């Protein structure tokens, strides 16, 4: 699941620095705002997302950020 | 799946020089402003017009403008000119796979013109085909039905339509009915039935086998 | 002169393989992602594949995954597309397209900004056959004094076929229709012309069918 989010984020930031993807975390289709900076900082934003749903997105955001820098 | 489908509309559009043109693109999911517009003339590579949802490419005339955000987009030609008759494609780049719309073909507006209908019998050498011709008509939409011995044919015919003529903006259509020489000799009358809004009633051109 | 030039297209049989190439010129090839986009004859555009600048990400459309392999050689500024298990649906004009979005740049651009002229890929089991030129008789039976005549060009392969009337003499009123692909894998078109009905008894009308891939030059006289 958390790996499947990194896949969709990676496919979104290929032709644009800002995109929106749909993620099915757990029993809900969550709209997800994906953003990247020139320096390479990724922010994943979920709106109207339950704390739980927000934390899984923070875990995915940290995992992909380490892959970006490395 | 994650694939985003682009839906173009209208499929075709007819306008006169000087008119205001609006083309629509719809996304299956949100694409924000990651939408581009392309122009393709006949036999040429697509040309990028607008890359951000509203950002005109460098060199693109100001009469072209784009709008929208999310799943609803528009391309506006404020005052269409002669060189603007082409096919226009939308393309999202929110996430791979990159996807295009079907495209909108903008054509030259013209007055209605009824077709002149001609039927050409076969002339072989194991077999030959029957040809029905609709010459210089407008608009393109036209129904051609084959009837041998008062029986509607099906699956044994192929149509071909010319591009809009550079002089009178009319179309021409040819429908070829192909049979075996054995089946062609089992019937006497071969009729081409033509329907078109420029005709006050359906036109039937037919012949008897053997000139 | 920013341009992309494709090469490698031609006639290929089903189930076989073909390798397309693309040569870049006038820009830093190692900074852009490059795409393959194909266009079936008379149909829309379809993205095929793309590679990032360092080949770090490679994407394929579901219709070509497993069969197509994209790769790049930034040392030669060249892009390649290896097509395997080719099918008739793969018949299209294949464009080499540069993506405008360069990650990490100061001022961003978007879309597909540089296209090549394309290379044509035909997937067919058909062999070269000359055209069979049949006549379309100007039957003397009205149309306001306007008569119609032509010749049918059937069972030929591959495209194209050039049709002329009276060796380039007759031009006005002529409509050479686009070729249609028959179920036999062969192409078939027809060329017609409208003429004054009074000229049927005096004027001679000649078709000038010329199929160079078959080295066939056929002239046909149209008579009622």
């Amino acid at each position: 699941t958390e790996e499947e989010i990194i896949e969709k984020v990676k496919s979104a930031l290929l032709s644009t620095n800002k995109a929106v993807i749909s993620v099915e975390l757990k029993g809900r289709t969550i709209p997800l705002y994906v953003e990247i900076t020139k320096e390479g900082k990724l922010h994943l934003t979920a709106e109207g997302a339950t704390e739980e749903e927000k934390e899984i997105i923070k875990e995915a955001q940290k995992a992909f950020q380490e892959e970006i820098e490395h | 799946t994650g694939e985003i489908v682009m839906t173009s509309s209208p499929a075709t559009l007819s306008v006169s020089p000087g008119e205001r043109v609006t083309l629509f693109c719809r996304a299956s999911q949100s694409v924000i402003s990651n939408l581009a517009w392309y122009q393709q003339k006949s036999g040429q590579a697509p040309r990028l017009l607008i890359y951000g949802a509203s950002t005109r490419a460098t060199g693109i005339p100001s009469r072209f403008s784009g709008s929208g955000s999310g799943t609803e987009f528009t391309l506006t030609i404020s005052s269409l000119q002669s060189e603007d008759f082409a096919v226009y494609f939308c393309q999202q780049y929110n996430n791979w796979p990159l996807t295009f719309g079907g495209g909108t073909q903008v054509n030259v507006q013209r007055t209605v013109a009824a077709p002149s209908v001609f039927i050409f019998p076969p002339s072989d050498s194991g077999t030959a085909s029957v040809v029905c011709l609709l010459n210089n008509f407008y608009p393109r939409e036209a129904k051609v039905q084959w009837k041998v011995d008062n029986a509607l044919q099906s699956g044994n015919s192929q149509e071909s339509v010319t591009e809009q003529d550079s002089k009178d903006s009319t179309y021409s259509l040819s429908s070829t009915l192909t049979l075996s020489k054995a089946d062609y000799e089992k019937h006497k009358v071969y009729a081409c039935e033509v329907t078109h809004q420029g005709l006050s009633s359906p036109v039937t051109k037919s012949f008897n086998r053997g000139e | 002169e920013v341009q992309l030039v494709e090469s490698g297209g031609g006639l290929v049989q089903p189930r076989r393989s073909l390798r397309l190439s693309c040569a870049a010129s006038g820009f830093t090839f190692d900074d852009y992602t490059i795409h393959w986009v194909r266009q079936a004859p008379g149909k829309g555009l379809e993205w095929v594949s793309g590679i990032t600048w360092n080949s770090g990400y490679i994407g394929y459309a579901d219709s070509v995954k497993g069969r197509f392999t994209i790769s790049r050689d930034n040392a030669r500024n060249s892009l390649y597309l290896q097509m395997n298990s080719l099918r008739a649906e793969d018949t299209a004009l294949y464009y080499c397209v540069r993506d405008a979005y360069v990650s990490g740049s100061d001022y961003y651009y978007y879309g597909l900004d540089v296209w090549g002229r394309g290379t044509l890929v035909t997937v067919s089991s058909a062999s070269t056959k000359g055209p069979s030129v049949f006549p379309l008789a100007p039957s003397s039976k009205t149309s306001g004094g306007t008569a119609a005549l032509g010749c049918l060009v059937k069972d030929y392969f591959p495209e194209p076929v050039t049709v002329s009337w009276n060796s380039g003499a007759l031009t006005s009123g002529v409509h050479t229709f686009p070729a249609v692909l028959q179920s036999s894998g062969l192409y078939s078109l027809s060329s017609v012309v409208t003429v004054p009905s009074s000229s049927l008894g005096t004027q001679t009308y000649i078709c000038n069918v010329n199929h160079k891939p078959s080295n066939t030059k056929v002239d046909k006289k149209v008579e009622p």
